[PDB]
């Protein structure tokens, strides 16, 4: 009983992230009944229990000398609020050029049978197009503990 | 065998954190309120993790660092240090840290988390109530 | 079955880290010192994590970034992206002097029976001599979820 999705999204738009199962986890077919619905951009929990849920973020400055602000990630469980929250600083551009930002969070969550895990990306930035999600670096992971 | 605790502390006062069992883990390794320690029930190797979020409350004030340290009451098992950026046009108003690692915990080992602030205008930054979490689960 | 290894490396030199088993885990998936590789004993889905901590050893100097990369060996097709990658930024020695840096990253990996695992250090920094990996702070851990 485990699951791990990699987000498709590169461009910073506000909204729900679109995922694909981790390719480097192809070999393991029956991960668990933890299936992903593409219509709603959500992952549906099969069997209830206490799971170690974690997510990751990785941003890069694509336009040199531009962009500053913050970037949030929110894991929402439906039905019931924001189970996991990451808020990453996109540093302003300067000579002492910090041009990448990472985010990591993980905690034991009590998940129910048929619950839907979704991830929302919110952006509060100046020259928003100058920062971008690194493809293959935005991840959502799960594994039962009980 | 697992547990997840949330710190009751808001204010950046150096000292041991006081915990409460994560309310989210309702449907269910004791915490002793007086001594402020979580006591490990059965011996094993546990993946122990902790995290903390800080927030600026006083606008245009505060800078420095904040440290979390897991200590084995019966040199620190776990240690975090979150930097509190100084105030600027860049509204960098929150801060976050996370660290987890595999710890060998002996049967009955007491655990205490200590807050250490080395900051100017300390009152300007506080722990985001409900985000200072200590969690663990066994692997044996 | 679990594993936790600490790197012996202190100097910021591009190349593979040389590991030692966590002294903390005295009471007990080997390390091949001739090639600097952790060899995975049994096949499964592991939650693999690593962390890095840096210390300013020369005051005033040190601007750049230090990266960690977990590769599975020998390299198995794709685009040779690392299985895990941490990039820790080195603060500049300015007014608000910060004499350390930390990074943590973990995720689920599918490891085959006998998989060799190499960890690589890369430094994209100026005055690399003024920062070092903190003693017993660069850790690679893993435990089986299956």
């Amino acid at each position: 009983m485990f699951a791990q999705l990699v987000a498709q999204n590169v461009l910073l738009i506000d909204g729900p992230l679109s995922w694909y199962s981790d390719p480097g986890l192809a070999g393991v077919s029956l991960t668990g009944g933890l299936s992903y619905k593409e219509d709603t951009k959500e992952l549906v929990v099969a069997k209830a229990g206490v799971y170690y849920v974690f997510f990751q973020l990785e941003l890069r400055r694509v336009v040199a000398g531009e962009g500053s602000g913050s970037v949030s990630l929110a894991l929402h469980l439906q039905p019931l609020a924001a189970a996991l929250a990451l808020t990453v600083d996109l540093p302003p551009a300067s000579s002492e050029a910090r041009n990448s930002a990472f985010g990591f969070q993980g905690r034991l969550l009590h998940l129910s049978a048929g619950q839907r895990l979704g991830v929302h990306l919110h952006t509060e930035a100046r020259a928003r197009h100058a920062w971008q999600l690194t493809q293959g670096a935005t991840v959502l992971g799960l594994f039962r503990v009980t | 065998m697992f547990a997840q605790l949330v710190a009751q502390n808001v204010l950046l006062i150096d000292g041991p954190l006081s915990w409460y069992s994560d309310p989210g883990l309702a449907g269910v390794l004791s915490y002793k309120e007086d001594t402020k320690e979580l006591v490990v029930a059965k011996a094993g190797v546990y993946y122990v993790f902790f995290q903390l979020e800080l927030r600026r409350v006083v606008a245009g004030e505060g800078s420095g660092s904040v440290s979390l340290a897991l200590h084995l009451q019966p040199a620190a098992a776990l240690a975090l240090t979150v930097d509190l950026p100084p105030a600027s046009s860049e509204a960098r108003n929150s801060a976050f840290g996370f660290q987890g690692r595999l710890l060998h915990l002996s049967a009955g080992q007491r655990l205490g988390v200590h807050l250490h602030t080395e900051a100017r205008a300390r009152h300007a930054w506080q722990l985001t109530q409900g985000a200072t979490v200590l969690g663990l689960f066994r692997v044996t």
